[PDB]
């Protein structure tokens, strides 16, 4: 994948990779997307350089183009760079005085949807899946291999998908984009250079829907990198924690399919709710009882201990070790259990529980790499703690 | 302080709706807004490297004019980044591709100007009620396009106390010819007089499309002589208004690109 530039012409718009060469022409005659060579690329005309192309959307008789003007660096991890879409742009082949009044409403609502929305992506990395799932996939494939649930621009690239099934040059054009959060933080604990990071993706689909989807499914991943000159190796962690609705209307078959998918993708599932008898599926309930904030944190700790008593371990995460170049040395551990959080009223509670859980696992991630001592509390370090808190705070700011 | 806006005058000369008349109408909107003293060219040295029509727009006053269209354009200029003249008029005409500013295009301008003229008691719905005004404006236009020495006439709508009267008339001529609606008020004239008038308007276009518009240029036509002297006598008044004049000459530049 790479940057894309284009030329605006009356007959149609001509896209082309910024770096043989494939040209993506959206003609104005039939509003259809077709592939042309570099010779078709206009010698003169306005050359617009953009970050990435989201795809095309067709309403009524007109097909519009969704393009990202510019992006800002939001995260860097093992060379892979995360980008946030600052400015969005919708472009049509027809002039504003030629656009139908009915379609203007649709463009208005769409533009409204694009506002107050944070999109993230990366050229050399597919964030659509977890690092665990990304590791199970070869380094060659990119567009072909992406989570069906978190590939936000799936519909917009349907034509592009169809043209990519035949032409491999189209694969470089299409770029995975996720809705949620994605950022990294540089820090240091016990004289060890460390790079924390967090991702959060919202599902496309959608109680339990008849298809099996539960709706509001937000996969929140917590990744980490640790370089220690004492061990001559680079450690990479990838804790995972999803959330969303919970089956309680809800079909038996739909519940079965849902649970089968959840157990096939995430293995063990701990479902916590806030106010069949499947062995690999546990139901947890929790009430804050309107205590003080400190007492609430304490209650969260107690809930964590309860989950620990249920069989959940703080050692169950994705641990791997790579080489100086980036290639993995060996696979240490895989995560076979997730904790799904479901809440009533304010959604902030979910983010809170996910935060405290993620730190409770984070301590063990630290212990596993000999960064901290056994039984030691990582939370004693103020800068790392406030960096963590800032990260989760901004995550909460993005989710809402 | 004129009664009739430039756009309403142009439209009035129009009848006896192309794209030219619309483009020119928006052009008249920018021109009028500049004449009011609302907008002005940003005092930058770098912008003078490009063409005058590509220069940015800076609004100073926020007071409403009373005219719906002008105030709408003022609103559009109030909440946006400084855009160039040509791009502004293009957006107001809805000729740019971006959908972000799709709401910038003015819809149904004809009805706006119609209600404007009717509520002013000039237009009757059943067809002008007062033909003396139209004939007076036409008299001015012909006084600029035919007369050996330029002399001006004034009505209640366009008094003698009106600021930049000569500029109003010239902008009217340029804007009207931009829409090719000037052909209607040259019908009465003889063939030769028309032939002189059109190229005189061409000279006006070519001379005032740049800033500062040269006045040392002596016309070969012998039509509207001492135009440069009277224009000088206009620039003797209202000093520091060079910005607005840059805007106007910019719009004149736009008219020559239609």
């Amino acid at each position: 994948t790479g940057p894309i530039v284009y030329v605006q012409n009356a007959d149609g718009i001509f896209f082309k990779l910024a770096e043989n060469d494939a040209v993506i022409h959206l003609a104005n005659q039939d509003q259809g997307v077709r592939v042309l060579g570099a010779e078709e690329f206009p010698v003169q005309g306005e050359v617009v350089k953009i970050a990435s192309l989201m795809g095309f959307i067709k309403l009524k008789l007109n097909r519009y183009a969704i393009i990202a003007n510019t992006v800002e660096e939001t995260g860097r991890f093992n060379g892979h760079v995360f980008y946030r879409v600052l400015q969005h742009s919708i472009v049509s082949t027809k002039f504003n005085s030629r656009i139908d009044s009915e379609e203007a409403e649709y463009i208005k609502l769409l533009e409204l949807h694009l506002k107050n929305s944070t999109f993230y992506f990366s050229y050399t990395y597919d964030l659509t899946n977890s690092l665990q799932r990304n590791e199970k996939v070869g380094p060659a494939a990119s567009w072909k291999t992406a989570d069906e649930r978190f590939f936000w621009n799936h519909y917009l690239t349907e034509d592009l998908r169809n043209f990519a099934h035949q032409d491999p040059r189209i694969d470089s054009f299409i770029q995975p984009v996720i809705y949620g959060y994605a950022k990294t933080v540089d820090a240091v604990l016990n004289a060890t250079p460390i790079v924390l990071g967090l991702i959060t993706r919202r599902s496309i689909f959608r109680g339990v829907d008849k298809d099996g989807n539960v709706g509001n499914f937000n996969e929140t991943e917590q990744i980490l990198l640790a370089e220690n000159p004492e061990s001559e190796k680079i450690h990479v962690f990838s804790f995972l924690q999803t959330r969303g609705s919970v089956p309680i209307e809800n079909s038996l078959d739909a519940t079965k399919k849902h649970f089968d998918q959840q157990k096939e993708l995430y293995g063990d599932n701990y479902l916590v709710n806030l106010v069949l008898n499947d062995p690999k599926i546990h139901y947890v309930y929790f009430d804050f009882h309107h205590e003080c904030r400190k007492m609430q944190w304490h209650r969260v700790k107690l809930l964590i201990d309860h989950l620990e008593k249920l069989g959940l371990s703080n050692e169950d995460f994705f641990h791997k070790v790579i080489d100086s170049n980036g290639n993995t040395v060996e696979i240490v551990n895989e995560q076979h259990s997730v904790v799904r959080t479901n809440c009533m009223d304010c959604l902030d509670r979910t983010n809170v529980v996910q935060s405290v859980l993620a730190q409770w696992v984070l301590q063990k991630e630290f212990e596993s790499a000999d960064v901290v001592a056994t039984g030691s509390t990582w939370e004693d370090n103020a800068p790392l703690l406030t960096s963590y808190q800032n990260l989760w705070a901004d995550n909460a700011d993005a989710v809402s | 302080i004129p009664t009739l806006t430039l756009m309403e005058e142009v439209l009035l000369m129009g009848l006896r709706w192309n794209d030219s008349i619309s483009y020119a109408l928006r052009g008249c909107i920018i021109i009028e807004l500049a004449l009011r003293g609302k907008i002005r060219i940003l005092d930058d040295s770098a912008r003078k490297r490009f063409d005058l029509s590509e220069r940015l727009i800076e609004v100073i006053d926020s007071s409403k004019t009373g005219e719906v269209l002008l105030d709408e354009t003022l609103q559009l200029m109030k909440n946006d980044e400084p855009l160039s003249i040509s791009n502004w008029i293009d957006l107001l005409s809805g000729e740019t591709w971006n959908l972000l500013k799709i709401n910038y295009q003015l819809k149904q301008v004809r009805e706006r100007l119609a209600k404007g003229l009717v509520d002013k008691g000039v237009l009757r719905t059943e067809p002008i009620a007062d033909a003396s005004c139209k004939e007076a404006i036409k008299r001015r236009v012909l006084s600029v396009l035919v007369s050996r020495n330029m002399e001006l006439s004034y009505n209640e709508y366009f008094p003698e106390t009106t600021s930049f009267k000569i500029i109003r008339t010239l902008a009217l001529i340029c804007g009207s010819y931009g829409a090719n609606v000037l052909e209607n008020v040259l019908t009465t004239l003889e063939y030769e007089k028309r032939d002189k008038a059109i190229s005189r308007a061409e000279e006006i276009m070519a001379q005032f499309s740049q800033y500062p518009f040269d006045l040392e240029k002596e016309t070969e036509l012998g039509v509207s002589v001492n135009l440069n002297k009277e224009v000088k006598e206009e620039i003797e008044n209202n000093p520091g208004h060079d910005l607005q004049l840059e805007v106007i000459a910019g719009v004149f530049e736009v008219f020559s690109r239609m």
